[PDB]
Parts: C-alpha cells; structure tokens; sequence
DNA sequence: GTCCCTGTTCGGGCGCCC
DNA sequence: TGGTGGGCGCCCGAACAGGGACTG
C-alpha cells in the first residue's frame, strides 16, 4: 500500500530510442527466464509497438555461477531523466570510504522492485528481447516497478534505504555504507575476517525487509607519476625524446623547463650521436625530475562538470590511466597490470580496465566518469559485455589517440 | 474472419489532422478489381462505408500478387504516414536458412488476407478514408473506411507482428519443443516428431490460430520438401536460394547498376567468390539514377567473373548445435574479402564478403579484424554463438601487430590456413634510431592564404633540398616533406618530422591510402630496409627541425 | 576564431522477405 | 506501365562531430 511519486524527463527531451543489439544464446535463454518471472511477480508487463521508445538489455553471469543477472543499460533514459540527483537529493559523498582498509560491495537491486514506478514514466523503461536467427519478432517490456540500473531508483528509494540501514549505522559507527545506484559500499577497517563476519550481518539485516564483489581495499590504491628515465650516456636521439615529453608535461606542471636540455641539440646531428650532458642540463633534469614529484597543484573536482578518463595501452599488460574534468587538470593518474603472457585478450582487459577505474571513481567521488576508449568502436561493442560484471554501465566513446601520448605516460 | 483480438491505440501526432488528399485516376481493370475486393470486404466487416461526417481521404490503386493471379489493395497513406505516431518495430532482423535446424518434420504455412485480419483501433479507423472511383455514369461513386488494418499504412507492419506473437505465445507456451519461425504471416513449423503426429499437431496450430481470426489456406506446403520459404527452397538435408538472373543489358545505368550489386550481394550469401568493388565504385558522384557508363575493362572484367560463378551448382545445409562453427576468411583485391562457415569441412552453412573500407588510410590486418568483427555479429544472430575462425595470417604476424598496435585489438579463438594470398604488413618501423643511416630533419609549411608552400630536408651529412608546391595544405606540404626524404635516402634512414598528423598515419603502417601522396609513401617504405620515424614539437628550435623550418618558411 | 583532416551518423537508391 | 509499408543487407554522398595546426 504505497503511493507512487511523480518523476519526469528533463524539458525538451524525449524517451530512449536505442536499439537492440544480437545476444548470444545463452544469454537470450537467461533473459526469457528472468523476464517470465518478472512477469509473474507483476514486476514487468508485455506492451506493444505503439509505444515508441527502447532501451537495450543483456544479461552477465558473475563470478563462477550459474545464475545470471539482468543488466538494462539505461544510461540514456538516465542522460534524459529529471535532474532528480542533483535536486532531491541531500547527499554528500562519504570522504572516509577511500581510506577504509577493506570495502565490500554489495547488489542491493532488489530492494527496489518493492516500490512500484510512476505510471506515466512506466513508457519510458521500455525494451526488446530478440530471439535467434530472428525466429521471432522482438518481445518487449515495460517496468512496473523500480528498475536496476535507472537513476531514480536509489533517489526514489533513498528514504526507505536509510530506515533500514539507520539501525546499522548505530550500532557500527566506524562502518561507512555508502550507496550508488543498485550498489551498497560498505567499508570498515577491521581484520580481515571480523569484516566479513560484518558484512554477513549486514546481508542478514537486509533479509529482514526483503527480498557480486569482489572485496575491494580502497588505501591500497594508488598513483602512476610521470617519470624521466635515467642515462649514463644520451643520444641526440635521447634527448629529442626527453625534451617533448617535458615539453608536454610542461603543460601538466609549469614548473618544468627544457631550455638547457634543448641547447644540447643545436645543430644537425645524427640520431646515434651521443651528447655528453652539460652541468647545467644534468641540473635542470633533476628539476624536472623532482618538479614531476610534486602533486599537480590547483584541480578542484566540480561535481556538475562530468568525469573524463583517458586510457593508454603500454602493451605487455599495462595500461594506463589519468581522469580529469579539465585538460591538464589530472584528479588521478593510474596504471592497471594484468597477465604478461601468450594468450592476453586485450579486450577483455580493457574491460577490465574500465570497470576498475570507474569502480575506484565511484568510490572517490561517488560520480561515473566517461571514458575515451582506444579501440575502435565495432571490435568495442563485439564483446564488452562477454566480460562486463558491474550493475553500472559508464559512458563512453571511442579515440584515436596519438602514438605521442602513450609514451607521455610510459613506465620504466 | 476477423481476430477477436485486442486493437493497439494508435494516435496522430500531436497538432497535426487527418489526409485530405483526393483520388487519382484509376484505370478499369483496376476499379474492377477494387470494387470486387470491396463488397467483400464490406460483407465481411472489414471496411464500412462512411458519409460525409468523414472529412478526410487518401488515394488508392492495386497491384499484383506473387502468382499474378490475385490483386493486392494497397492505399498510399504517404501523407497519413507522415501524420501518425512513431512505432518501435519488433521485426529485429531477418531470419536465415542457415540457422535452421534438422527437424523431422516440417510445415510451411501461410495465413491468408493476413493484414485484412487484424482489427484497425477503433478510435483511428476515420482517418483511414479512402474513396473507390466507380464507372462515371453510375456514382462518383463509393466512399469506405478500414476496419482492419489497411497496406500502405506505416504502422501496419509492426501491429501485425506483434499482434501475431501475441497470437501465438499461447500455443508456443503449451509446445515448446514445436519450434514456430515467425515472418510477418510466414509460418515454419518443425518438430521432431514423426510424420503422422506432427500433422495431428499442425492441424491444433491451425484450430488455434482459426480460434483467433486466421485462416489458413493451401498455401499449405505439406508432404511437400522442397519447402518455398523467405525466397528459398529448403530439401531435408540441404537448403538453397531460389534461381538468381543478373541483368545482360549491353549499356549500363546507374539503376541498372545499383541492382546488379544487389542480387549480386543477395547471391553472395552463397555463391562464394562474389566480389563488388569495381561495380560498386562506377557508382560514385553520377548524381542520377539514369546516367549511363561504360564498365572499365576492370568492371566490365568483373562483372563477367562473378556472373560465371553463379553458373555452378550449389547448396547450404542445416544447422548442427553440437558439432562446432567455423569461419574461413580468403584474401581478394581492393579490400575485398570472402569467407564461408561451416562445422564440416566442404559442406557450407553460409557464405560472405567484406570489403567495407574504414578510413582513409589502412592495412590488410584491420581490413581482417574488420571482417571477423562482421561475421562474429553475424553468427551470434543467425546461431547466437562465435564461431571459430581459419585465418590467411601466421599468429607471428598477428602477434606483431599486436605488439606494435597501440589501439586494443583481437580476434577470437583461430588457426592459420595456408591459403595465398596470406596477410602480411609490408613493412614495419623501427624502434630505436638506425646506426649508419643519414638523418633527415623534414618540415612543410603551408601559406593558408596563397594555398602555395615548401616541403624540404636538411640532413645531418649537409644535405638540403626545398620543394615549393602549389594548392596545398600544411599536412600535405608536412607529408610531402617525409616523402622527399624516402626519395632521396638510402635503404636505410633516419626521417624526424613535427608532425603528429603525419606520424600517425605513418605509425600504423597503412599499406592502401585513399592518397596518392600516401600510396608513394607507401611505395617508398615498402622499398626500404630500414625506416625510423622520430617526432619533436615544433617551434622550440631545436635542430636541425630549426634549419628545415626556417627553409621552408620563405611563406 | 579559421582552416584542415578524420570519424560518425543519416538519408537515398538497389537487393531480398512479407 | 504509375503510385504504398516495415525489416535487414550493400554502397555512396551528405551533414555533422571532433581533434590538431594555424594568425599576428
Ligand atoms: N508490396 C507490398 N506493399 C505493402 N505491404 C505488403 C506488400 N507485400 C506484402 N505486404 C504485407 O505483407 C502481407 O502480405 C501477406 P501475403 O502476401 O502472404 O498476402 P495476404 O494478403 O495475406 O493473403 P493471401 O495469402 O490470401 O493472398 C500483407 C501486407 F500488407
Ligand atoms: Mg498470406
Ligand atoms: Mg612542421
């Protein structure tokens, strides 16, 4: 017995009008099953062709399992739906979380489908099962209750989320919950072990109302600087290479000079030649080398202005990564390793690599940043979803970058 | 009959009216063939007259069915199209003999005057007014409106095939292992159940589709491979397409074009070899669909090709869900690529060909991982998995690019197939500067202006030449310049640009180029041993990138 | 700002199905 | 003979969308 609050598109905007795209079978086998059930519970309902809009929907299974999770990639209803976030929420974003010694995340997606959604806003969570070899034309749905992964499903539920997780909160002061979309962060610093005994007793409270991973060490988290590589002799060719990385850095910290440095090349040497390097020259590489240790001075993380990522592949596994809001203004610089080996899915790791960033992103800032991909965008969407095991999906879009930056931010 | 079932609402867009657009001029046979259609349809409910409470009309003519016996009616609501609401369609794609199952029995039924089957919203039936000319002498004559869903009408389409799932979800929920493929009024029905049983079950399929307003004539394929389906012929071991005649029209028009790439490309599902490029690229700026044009001795050389491998026999088969897929992908020209899937080794599934170019410069190993991508998304339609992949490529190769790429590229699980032509980079940068190999500093600059600029070197050995072009561009005059440098070098060189422009291009050792001035690039780091391309900022003096600068800035 | 150059989207025509 | 609809596919040209480099 509960009463359904009014929600609505931002002005001048209309529904989602995303197609489908081809899922695997057994994808589309979890999805038939999922949605049945759905259907039954009341939580969904079958609708026709004369509603207008849709939005795609696929299906992952996490970790080992074998049980699926549905996975509507709203990001565009979300794009168009009222400002909802950043009005009737009074959400600060927990500071502490980033330095908790262990978080967990938990899937706290059915927790919304007992609250029932907007009649007149119902259109708008419309999407289209497909069926193989196109056997069938396209079942479609439209939501009932709360969807998973629609930003005014925590903003609607907030309320209801805080009475029950208040009397928690109480009685572990130092266990910092915090929410975003279908996910609980939940971080303490206690031993490994007492954590989870914690967290089980969270999950046991939340079967109270009714009706994942994988465990995240938040303090361990750290930064990738830019860094100079060290000679004993140099070549021209050395030094060319060290003066455009400066160069550029320059525009990152503008405490670096490559003057000295640059007057070692007058003339018009052979690349091979090598440079002996002047006193001054040593000394103002060790500047530069020094200048490049101080953190970036004057970046302020604007909450209205969106989240950019940028990503590098290094080859042999690493990757690396800086977000920023503003050009040269770098909140975070990273680099994700994984497996140097033989049979690397550079794909697969990309992924990876997104879900990684945004998950540390959310926890920092508690906000999506949007990613600039190098990789063209049909191999992208080929298989991103054969390795995607978020709730969340970020936005993207596909680059491509200059060989120039990858070296930029290289590793020695 | 009529479906008892429910109308999809359907509304108008916003502030706009019904058609007021009056007849055209019918013939006599046609009028005939109208009203005969009329009367009936009246008998039956399907249309009623309106009177002239009904503001609105929309003009009306009929054309011929498959047989050519029968008439089809169709309205041209192109103005009322414009007017109605928007739809989602629910027709996601095309369904694939391919991908279809051995079955032990099968039925192909048709529904009859399907459309004419399903109720109209009551609500919108008005603007539906059509008006049938009648002999001149004997009334003006006769006014109707749809009760049904009318054909020429935008949303037609899409409330039948949903209506027609909604219709059949029922019995699909209490057969679930008779499998029903779905296309527009098309029915396939398989099962595997054995001759007698099946058509005891068929004949539910019909009680129940008749229960819900369908009829279903013969029409009926029965005891009766091969089975005529979605322009195919399917037998119970092998399936193929319906025979395909090109045109043989001696002077050629882009019309006449345009529809010999389209059976061709038709064809290509399953007559390996099918190339299009040459034909494809006579179509470029001919701003009208009229235009004639002789075809090249390369098009006119191509045309021929493809229309003799149409000459032999040949079939797909059937899908097995237990032995594994394979793609085989073979090299042509021009970016042209085939390829045909299987699970056993000379018995086709399907067939195809890429030849999409993507950008302006460009190599065999992207044009490659290009086509897998196509045929990957290809598979998981028509059999919802990968399949695995035989590839012109030793995993060296791959591996190189892989390593040199700085992009996230991959391929699934594959194998390398000896199969000239393989593919190959043609050549490959190095990554450290050459020992024993002139270095060029080379600059261009262009004057925005004029149009007129410099491309030049200077080398380390006191070497220097300046080149003014004409009508150009700094990324020109700036790739110009790498091309002086390879011209005048030897097998081996060191070139430093300034320019990111150009370097990325280079970087990713393209080996065709929409660019002339690329090609001879190309050609030129193709004949060499060695190449390393070295870049600096520009403008900070630094040298000898200072001395071409300032020589080719005399603009 | 202006050029460039490259990528994308969209529409149009043709094929095929109904 | 003209003249209708929706789906997918293929090409090609349009309009954009970006980045990078320029001017003085
Ligand atoms: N040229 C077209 N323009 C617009 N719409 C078209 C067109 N060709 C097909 N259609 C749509 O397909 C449907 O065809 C159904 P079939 O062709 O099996 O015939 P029948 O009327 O259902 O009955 P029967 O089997 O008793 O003859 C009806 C439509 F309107
Ligand atoms: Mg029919
Ligand atoms: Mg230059």
């Amino acid at each position: 017995p509960i009463e359904t609050v009014p929600v609505k598109l931002k002005p001048g905007m209309d529904g989602p009008k995303v197609k489908q795209w081809p899922l695997t079978e057994e994808k589309i086998k979890a999805l038939v099953e999922i949605c049945t059930e759905m259907e039954k519970e009341g939580k969904i309902s079958k609708i026709g062709p004369e509603n207008p809009y849709n939005t795609p929907v696929f299906a992952i299974k996490k970790k080992d399992s074998t049980k699926w999770r549905k996975l509507v990639d709203f990001r565009e209803l979300n794009k168009r739906t009222q400002d909802f976030w950043e009005v009737q929420l009074g959400i600060p974003h927990p500071a502490g979380l980033k330095k908790k010694k262990s978080v967990t995340v938990l899937d706290v997606g059915d927790a919304y489908f007992s609250v029932p959604l907007d009649e007149d806003f119902r259109k708008y969570t419309a999407f289209t099962i497909p069926s193989i070899n196109n056997e069938t034309p396209g079942i479609r749905y439209q939501y009932n209750v709360l969807p998973q992964g629609w930003k005014g499903s925590p903003a609607i539920f907030q309320s209801s989320m805080t009475k029950i997780l208040e009397p928690f909160r109480k009685q572990n002061p130092d266990i910092v919950i915090y929410q975003y979309m279908d996910d609980l962060y939940v971080g303490s610093d206690l031993e490994i072990g007492q954590h989870r005994t914690k967290i089980e007793e969270l999950r046991q409270h939340l079967l109270r109302w009714g009706l994942m991973g994988y465990e995240l060490h938040p303090d361990k988290w750290t930064v990738q600087p830019i860094v100079l590589p060290e000679k004993d002799s140099w070549t021209v060719n050395d030094i060319q290479k060290l003066v455009g990385k400066l160069n550029w850095a320059s525009q990152i910290y503008p405490g670096i000079k490559v003057r000295q440095l640059s007057k070692l090349l007058r003339g018009t040497k052979a690349l091979t030649e090598v440079i002996p390097l002047t006193e001054e020259a040593e000394l103002e590489l060790a500047e530069n080398r020094e200048i490049l240790k101080e953190p970036v001075h004057g970046v302020y993380y604007d909450p209205s202005k969106d989240l950019i990522a940028e990503i590098q592949k290094q080859g042999q596994g690493q990757w690396t990564y800086q977000i920023y809001q503003e050009p040269f203004k770098n909140l975070k610089t990273g680099k994700y390793a994984r497996m140097r080996g033989a049979h690397t899915n550079d794909v697969k790791q990309l992924t990876e690599a997104v879900q990684k960033i945004t998950t540390e992103s959310i926890v920092i800032w508690g906000k999506t940043p949007k990613f600039k991909l190098p990789i063209q965008k049909e191999t992208w969407e080929t298989w991103w979803t054969e390795y995607w095991q978020a709730t969340w999906i970020p936005e993207w879009e596909f680059v491509n970058t200059p060989p120039l930056v990858k070296l930029w931010y290289q590793l020695e | 009959p009529i479906s008892p079932i429910e109308t999809v609402p359907v509304k108008l867009k916003p502030g706009m009216d019904g058609p007021k657009v009056k007849q055209w001029p019918l013939t006599e046979e046609k009028i005939k063939a109208l009203v005969e259609i009329c009367t009936e349809m009246e008998k039956e409910g399907k249309i009623s007259k309106i009177g002239p409470e009904n503001p609105y009309n929309t003009p009306v003519f009929a054309i011929k069915k498959k047989d050519s016996t029968k008439w089809r009616k169709l309205v041209d609501f192109r103005e009322l199209n414009k007017r109605t609401q928007d739809f989602w369609e629910v027709q996601l794609g095309i369904p694939h003999p391919a991908g279809l199952k051995k079955k032990k029995s099968v039925t192909v039924l048709d529904v009859g005057d399907a459309y004419f089957s399903v109720p109209l919203d009551e609500d919108f039936r008005k603007y539906t007014a059509f008006t049938i000319p009648s002999i001149n002498n004997e009334t003006p004559g006769i006014r109707y409106q749809y009760n049904v869903l009318p054909q020429g009408w935008k949303g037609s389409p899409a409330i039948f095939q949903s209506s027609m799932t909604k219709i059949l979800e029922p019995f699909r929920k209490q057969n679930p292992d008779i499998v029903i493929y779905q296309y527009m009024d098309d029915l396939y029905v398989g099962s595997d159940l054995e001759i007698g049983q099946h058509r005891t079950k068929i004949e539910e399929l019909r009680q129940h589709l008749l229960r819900w307003g369908l009829t279903t004539p013969d029409k009926k394929h029965q005891k009766e491979p091969p089975f005529l389906w979605m322009g195919y012929e399917l037998h119970p071991d092998k399936w193929t397409v319906q025979p395909i005649v090109l045109p043989e029209k001696d002077s050629w028009t882009v019309n006449d074009i345009c529809k010999l790439v389209g059976k061709l490309n038709w064809a290509s599902q399953i007559y390996p070899g099918i190339k299009v490029r040459q034909l494809s690229k006579l179509l470029r700026g001919t701003k009208a669909l009229t235009e004639v044009i002789p075809l090249t001795e390369e098009a006119e050389l191509e045309l021929a090709e493809n229309r003799e491998i149409l000459k032999e026999p040949v079939h797909g088969v059937y899908y097995d869900p237990s032995k594994d897929l394979i793609a085989e992908i073979q090299k042509q020209g021009q970016g042209q690529w085939t390829y045909q899937i299987y699970q056993e080794p000379f018995k086709n599934l399907k067939t195809g060909k890429y030849a999409r170019m993507r950008g302006a410069h460009t190599n065999d190993v992207k044009q490659l991982t290009e086509a897998v991508q196509k045929i990957t998304t290809e598979s998981i339609v028509i059999w919802g998995k990968t399949p695995k992949f035989k590839l012109p490529i030793q995993k060296e190769t791959w591996e190189t690019w892989w390593t040199e790429y700085w992009q996230a590229t991959w391929i699934p699980e594959w194998e390398f197939v000896n199969t000239p032509p393989l593919v190959k980079l043609w050549y490959q940068l190095e990554k450290e500067p050459i020992v024993g190999a002139e270095t060029f500093y080379v600059d261009g600059a262009a004057n925005r202006e004029t149009k007129l600029g410099k491309a030049g070197y200077v080398t380390n050995r006191g070497r220097q030449k300046v080149v003014t072009l004409t009508d150009t561009t700094n990324q020109k005059t700036e790739l110009q310049a790498i091309y002086l440098a390879l011209q005048d070098s030897g097998l081996e060189v060191n070139i430093v640009t300034d320019s990111q422009y150009a370097l990325g291009i280079i970087q990713a050792q393209p080996d065709q180029s929409e660019s002339e001035l690329v090609n001879q690039i190309i050609e030129q780091l193709i004949k060499k041993e060695k190449v390393y391309l070295a870049w600096v900022p520009a403008h900070k003096g630094i040298g000898g990138n200072e001395q071409v600068d300032k020589l080719v800035s005399a603009g």
